[PDB]
RNA sequence: CUAGAUCUAGCAGUGGCGCCCGAACAGGGACUUGA
């Protein structure tokens, strides 16, 4: 029938030879899939002489009718050579709007391809009595590749002779359909039905054709629009972290189509916790985070299928938090999909650097889904970002793009200045600490001789550096021109960060903010420079040695 | 024919990096080259046989508006160095470098004229993408030696040699150079003389039938560029501190250097915003300094056999630098040029400069992200050969280069 | 081959949420030696 392709086994191995213990209630299971896989002409019977050994490990799935077949190649698929892997899944989003839309499933398809002779003596199948399987097993590594191979190499002609038609194939799923009538449509499936038969496949004339809405993978694919499998919540007021799993899934599963939907305040109560029991209670944020999420819920919505011909819009909306969002949508109001980025690429971290993630990772999905970039309509100004961009030390590029006047809004709280300005001081800080004691100790200096200083408590150098420059900022003025002795408090004002995890930069941000300016700069220590060396000195007490 | 047989590193593995994304508008004339690429008798659809994959994606590139494709075999020259190393190996020549201008050619396309072993061809797996998952990738396997590769024009050099014998017999001043797909040539001469002996090895070279259908070059005016430092009078603290910083951390980059002078002044604690005016011993060092750093370097060297670093950073306004160096703190040259487009264009004449230079490529470290530059940079692509890469995070010494 | 109180059970391939280890780069701190 088809092309087998030849398999070999990786450099210096053989088959493997394992002695488990069955039932008895399952023999006459095993004997009756066995008989019926042998007499239909797939499985033969070779066990005299092959010295290898392939377990079974029965088991009752859904649907409970009987303990049905596995097969175990736990210890083949290592000794197996690594093969090619391509199918690593579509989207409905990223479908073309179709009239005349069906599906053709197939029964025991995987069974519908033999196997290189050279390769079955690896198959063992006792239990007695052995049945080499000549066709593709379950549970073998290149299963599904070869699979794949073949029904592309099969169907190849066919869409050689039909390419006005789509053909979204998958595991054993062939979505197909055109913009036809249903007559010709249903000749062409016919014919279809047909060149398949020609290699020995399965079809019927009654199965899930005018049955859909379709389920697949759990999504509804109806003619002119789609949406997930119905989802639903619970309704109770405990929360165990098996529950909260189930439920973050499910709603960043379902997050695609519904807008608006917050899981940063609901995903932050697994941080520590790791037991498979242990309850936690629901802060009144992430309360009512679920029930926001829940009200949205209240109400249906379906997607719909992109044109080729026509493009594709972007948008987002900001709600603080970097709890981002952004729709796809080709006429207002017509939100093809949606999904959610609040990732923390590190905690320092500011507004517009989140944004431009996130239009990355959405030119990237949009990319892998339909093949494009679309254009983006995001709330900032052009002045704003090419000031930004400008001033940065990368290159932060985006496409074509506009400005949307939708609150809230992107801004940047403060500025830095690269030039002291006269009527400000300077304050020569410096902050470190003992690798036992920690106990730091920090101040501040004036030229009027304002000093003050004030001991840390279990902080690192950073962090002390960090709470000096605090404290030299609580008791200043407006502006004011600051020197450091690392890069870490260069590095981390520099870039301008809005929002972080550590509540010490936060309140640093938080004080600064109402500053009407401030002025930075940066020198090294080791060499005596100015007041640097003197505040070293003064802070020596008992910190170094 | 006699394809000579070639394997990887000894005991190695074949390259199986997967494939970024593409679009749809690239990918159309992808599959629709291919086509005609299959049918000439160059590549054949093959199965999962063999797990081995390579990256590819097509560009655009200047003088014409076709979409040309190319591989990206970074991996597979990583693990077979050795083979075009030791095996077929040819020299570098430094005095092409010298000449007044050069033109760098394309024949990439007398390659396919050479069937290849086929024990190797299991290594020259390359896969094109599917949007939307559609369906798996068409495989196909180079039957014939392929482009963007160093191993080819290795083997090819035998019968290159006479192909260009004729020409350079009777041009002995003219110089060449083969590094990859990409051809260059060493002119001394008149510009105009340089095009008409373009044009006569361009047609010496379509004598045998073997059809081979930036633009120029001048690497004369490129020199190291001398680090700058402000020259003014009045230098408040911080202006004082700025250059003391400056000097500090070139310290560790020039052995001779000294802020001795330069730090007497700075005893003395005071605002940010007051000017102080410097007295001779400061002078002298200011002259000193100027003097030493004007001057290039002194005890530095090139490796053949070791690696290759060229960092890269951003200033503003298209403001862009770059060094080269094997190891920390030795620098072999720097320069300037006057935003993917631009980075695009940069590390573009840098890898020239490598080439006729040194004639390797180096190891950039791009101050970007991953997901944007691997997804925006093919678009802005007009060579054939691409080098490593990798991303680092700048810190705030760097940019003192230079404004 | 492993888990539970000699008996019973325990299977793999894909997409997500949440944790641990190794490799490379950056910043910081100590032990030996010499000037």
């Amino acid at each position: 029938p088809i092309e087998t392709v030849p398999v070999k086994l990786k450099p210096g191995m053989d088959g493997p030879k394992v002695k488990w213990p069955l039932t008895e209630e399952k023999i006459k299971a095993l004997v009756e899939i066995c008989t019926e896989m042998e007499k239909e002409g797939k499985i033969s019977k070779i066990g005299p002489e092959n010295p290898y050994n392939t377990p079974v490990f029965a088991i009752k799935k859904k649907d409970s009718t009987k303990w049905r077949k596995l097969v175990d190649f736990r210890e083949l698929n290592k000794r197996t050579q690594d093969f090619w892997e391509v199918q690593l899944i579509p989207h409905p989003a990223g479908l073309k709007k179709k009239k005349s839309v069906t599906v053709l499933d197939v029964g025991d398809a995987y069974f519908s391809v033999p196997l290189d002779e050279d390769f079955r003596k690896y198959t063992a199948f006792t239990i007695g009595i052995r049945y080499q399987y000549n066709v593709l097993p379950q549970g073998w590594k290149g299963s599904p590749a070869i699979f794949q191979s073949s029904m592309t190499k099969i169907l190849e002609p066919f869409k050689k002779q039909n390419p006005d038609i789509v053909i979204y194939q998958y595991m054993d799923d062939l979505y197909v359909g055109s913009d036809l009538e249903i007559g010709q449509h249903r000749t062409k499936i016919e014919e279809l039905r047909q060149h398949l038969l020609r290699w020995g496949l399965t079809t019927p004339d009654k199965k899930h054709q005018k049955e859909p809405p379709f389920l697949w993978m759990g999504y509804e694919l109806h003619p002119d629009k789609w949406t997930v499998q119905p989802i639903v919540l619970p309704e109770k007021d405990s929360w165990t972290v098996n529950d909260i799993c189930k439920l973050v899934g499910k709603l960043n599963w379902a997050s695609q189509i519904y807008p608006g939907i917050k899981v940063r305040q609901l995903s932050k109560l697994l941080r520590g916790t790791k037991a498979l029991t242990e309850v936690i209670p629901l802060t009144e944020e992430a309360e009512l985070e679920l029930a926001e999420n829940r009200e949205i819920l209240k109400e249906p919505v379906h997607g719909v299928y992109y044109d080729p011909s026509k493009d594709l819009i972007a948008e987002i909306q900001k709600q603080g938090q970097g709890q981002w969002t952004y729709q796809i949508y080709q006429e207002p109001f017509k939100n093809l999909k949606t999904g959610k980025y609040a990732r923390m690429r590190g905690a320092h971290t500011n507004d517009v650097k989140q944004l431009t993630e996130a239009v990355q990772k959405i030119t990237t999905e949009s990319i892998v889904i339909w093949g494009k970039t679309p254009k983006f309509k995001l709330p900032i100004q052009k002045e704003t970002w090419e000031t930004w961009w400008t001033e940065y030390w990368q290159a932060t590029w985006i496409p074509e793009w506009e400005f949307v006047n939708t609150p809230p809004l992107v801004k940047l709280w403060y500025q830095l200045e690269k030039e002291p300005i006269v009527g400000a001081e300077t304050f020569y800080v410096d902050g470190a600490a003992n690798r036992e004691t920690k106990l730091g100790k920090a101040g501040y200096v004036t030229n009027k001789g304002r000093q003050k200083v004030v001991p840390l408590t279990n902080t690192t150098n950073q962090k002390t550096q960090l709470q000096a420059i605090y404290l030299a900022l609580q008791d200043s003025g407006l502006e004011v021109n600051i020197v450091t002795d690392s890069q870490y408090a260069l590095g981390i004002i520099q870039a301008q960060p809005d929002k972080s995890e550590s509540e010490l930069v936060n309140q640093i941000i938080e004080q600064l903010i109402k500053k009407e300016k401030v002025y930075l700069a940066w020198v090294p220590a080791h060499k005596g420079i100015g007041g640097n060396e003197q505040v070293d000195k003064l802070v020596s007490a008992g910190i170094r040695k | 024919i006699e394809t000579v047989p070639v394997k990887l590193k000894p005991g190695m593995d074949g390259p199986k990096v997967k494939q970024w994304p593409l679009t749809e508008e690239k990918i159309k004339a992808l599959v629709e080259i291919c086509t005609e690429m299959e049918k000439e008798g160059k590549i054949s659809k093959i199965g999962p046989e063999n797990p081995y994959n390579t990256p590819v994606f097509a560009i655009k590139k200047k003088d014409s508006t076709k979409w040309r494709k190319l591989v990206d075999f970074r991996e597979l020259n990583k693990r077979t160095q050795d083979f075009w190393e030791v095996q077929l190996g040819i020299p570098h020549p430094a005095g092409l470098k010298k000449k007044k201008s050069v033109t760098v050619l394309d024949v990439g396309d007398a390659y396919f004229s050479v069937p290849l072993d086929e024990d190797f061809r299991k290594y020259t797996a390359f896969t094109i993408p599917s949007i939307n998952n559609e369906t798996p990738g068409i495989r196909y396997q180079y039957n014939v030696l392929p482009q963007g590769w160093k191993g080819s024009p290795a083997i090819f050099q035998s019968s290159m040699t006479k192909i260009l014998e004729p020409f350079k017999k009777q041009n002995p001043d003219i110089v060449i150079y083969q590094y990859m797909d990409d051809l260059y040539v060493g002119s001394d001469l008149e510009i105009g003389q340089h095009r008409t002996k373009i044009e006569e090895l361009r047609q010496h070279l379509l004598r045998w039938g073997l059809t081979t259908p930036g633009y120029e070059l001048h690497p004369d005016k490129w020199t190291v560029q001398p680090i700058v430092l402000p020259e003014k009078d009045s230098w408040t603290v911080n202006d004082i501190q700025k250059l003391v910083g400056k000097l500090n951390w070139a310290s560790q980059i020039y052995p001779g250097i000294k802020v001795r002078q330069l730090s007497k002044l700075l005893r003395g604690t005071k605002a940010l915003t007051e000017v102080i005016p410097l007295t001779e011993e400061a002078e002298l060092e200011l002259a000193e300094n100027r003097e030493i750093l004007k001057e290039p370097v002194h005890g530095v060297y090139y490796d053949p056999s070791k690696d290759l670093i060229a960092e890269i950073q951003k200033q503003g306004q298209g403001q862009w630098t770059y060094q080269i160096y094997q190891e920390p703190f030795k620098n072999l040259k720097t320069g300037k040029y006057a935003d993917v487009k631009q980075l695009t264009e940069a590390v573009q004449k840098i890898t020239t400069e490598s080439i006729v230079i040194w004639g390797k490529t180096p190891k950039f470290k791009l101050p970007i992200q991953k997901e944007t530059w691997e997804t925006w940079w093919t678009e802005y692509w007009q060579a054939t050969w691409i080098p490593e890469w990798e991303f680092v995070n700048t810190p705030p010494l760097v940019k003192l280069w230079y404004q």
